[PDB]
């Protein structure tokens, strides 16, 4: 048995003065997650490019919790549909960072991707990255995963660039609001909103204000 | 460069002066044919250097100009740098080759409009408001020529002044121009009349465009 005491007001309310209905409760999903003792505790995905975006390096930093062992490995594999495009495997133990060494509980994988399909609001090309924590011999401990969009965002010479091109933001602010359910979001309403947005020539959304 | 007394009067009465080298090669094709030619650097250099040597002590002179309507040639860059080196006290400007080249400290277009872009190939005249904020651009904008006052004219003059007042980096301009270049001719009775291009048998000519 779980018991949750939810307070409507807290010191946190002082930072939650958005122009919107003031409500309270357990208004988003509740779940139970089982992880192994030796686990992926964090992972970061970066994509860097050459000048004409014809070459990319996917860089994945992976963190583990649990007992460090020489047999432990991480494999990061990159997929386009059912095709594997790139893969990297390494034991734990990051680069030297300072006078006291490096992160023994971290590893960074670097995968080359030639002619990556680039992500944008115009064509949302995605790859799948699978992060496998396993033994050298190939016994899987656990896998985590995410959708990867190859794109570079930078400001250069006073212009915001996506994949080297200046964006024109056709944006809208969107609160999480339902007339019957309040601030509880559902998949159907989210999809309804996105479809209508794109159908009306919007390419951007601001998560006002959270 | 003007008659020397002009600068004396400007010093004493109080007017800011752009002193401009006697260099205009407008009729060349392309406009920079001579100014990009090292053979013509000596001739151009003297028109710039000898102006500076003559007028550099006049407080009324606040800006040097490399000339007018001669495109943008390497000779301009050389002479731009010469002035910057010998007299750091005054900015150097020059409109040729698109009004915002490496040979000018001031964006100094001629007849760029307030709100309306004129996107000519190679040498566009952007809206002056738009011109200021082009990526990487940081210079002040002062029109070397604007509000062409030919005959019944100066329509839209107020639009320039509203923009000048609203935008810090729009720092005004020089109207084209002060005085009609008409000449006196006489009828059979000795009565004078104002004459323009072509009235002296001169041909080809550009008729009333001198006024
Ligand atoms: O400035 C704002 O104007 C809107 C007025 O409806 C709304 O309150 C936004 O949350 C706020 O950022
Ligand atoms: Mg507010
Ligand atoms: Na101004
Ligand atoms: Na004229």
């Amino acid at each position: 048995r779980l018991a949750v005491m939810v307070l409507r007001w807290s010191d946190g309310s002082y930072l939650e003065d958005q122009d919107m209905w003031r409500m309270s409760g357990i208004f988003r999903d509740v779940s139970l997650l089982h992880k192994p003792t030796t686990q992926i505790s964090d992972f970061h995905v970066a994509t860097r490019f050459n000048d004409d975006f014809s070459r990319a390096v996917l860089e994945a930093e992976v963190q583990m919790c649990g007992e460090l062992r020489d047999y432990l490995r991480v494999t990061v594999s990159l997929w386009q549909g059912e095709t594997q495009v790139a893969s990297g495997t390494a034991p734990f133990g990051g680069e030297i960072i300072d006078e006291r060494g490096g992160y023994a509980d971290r590893v960074t994988l670097r995968l080359n991707v030639e002619n990556p399909k680039l992500w944008s609001a115009e064509i949302p090309n995605l790859y799948r990255a699978v992060v496998e924590l396993h033994t050298a011999d190939g016994t899987l401990i656990e896998a985590e995963a995410c959708d990867v969009g190859f794109r570079e965002v930078r400001i250069e010479n006073g212009l915001l660039l996506l994949n080297g091109k200046p964006l024109l933001i056709r944006g809208v602010n969107r609160h999480e609001h339902h007339p019957l359910h309040g601030q509880v979001m559902d998949e159907q309403t989210m999809v309804q909103d996105i479809l209508l947005m794109k159908q009306n020539n919007f390419n951007a959304v601001r998560c006002s204000h959270y | 460069p003007n008659h020397p007394l002009w600068y004396t009067l400007c010093d004493r009465y109080g007017l800011y002066v752009v002193d401009e080298a006697n260099i205009e090669t407008h009729g060349m094709v392309p406009m920079n044919r001579l100014t990009d030619d090292p053979r013509w650097l000596p001739a151009m250099s003297e028109r710039v250097t000898r102006m500076v040597q003559r007028d550099r002590n006049h407080p009324s002179v606040i800006i040097w100009s490399l000339g007018n309507e001669s495109g943008h040639g390497a000779n301009h860059d050389a002479l731009y740098r010469w002035i910057k080196s010998v007299d750091p006290s005054r900015p150097v400007q020059y409109e040729g080759g698109g009004a915002d080249t490496t040979a000018t400290d001031i964006i100094c277009p001629m007849y760029a409009r307030v709100d309306e872009d004129q996107p000519f190939p190679a040498v566009p005249k952007w809206s002056i408001k738009k011109w200021l904020s082009l990526p990487g651009e940081t210079r002040p904008l002062i029109l070397c020529e604007y509000a062409h006052a030919m005959g019944n004219s100066l329509g839209g003059f107020a639009k320039y002044w509203q923009a000048f007042r609203q935008y810090p980096r729009l720092q005004g301009g020089f109207v084209w121009d002060w005085v009609d270049q008409s000449l006196i001719k006489y009828d059979e009775n000795g009565n004078p009349w104002s004459a323009y291009g072509g009235d002296f048998g001169d041909t080809p000519n550009d008729r009333q465009f001198c006024m």
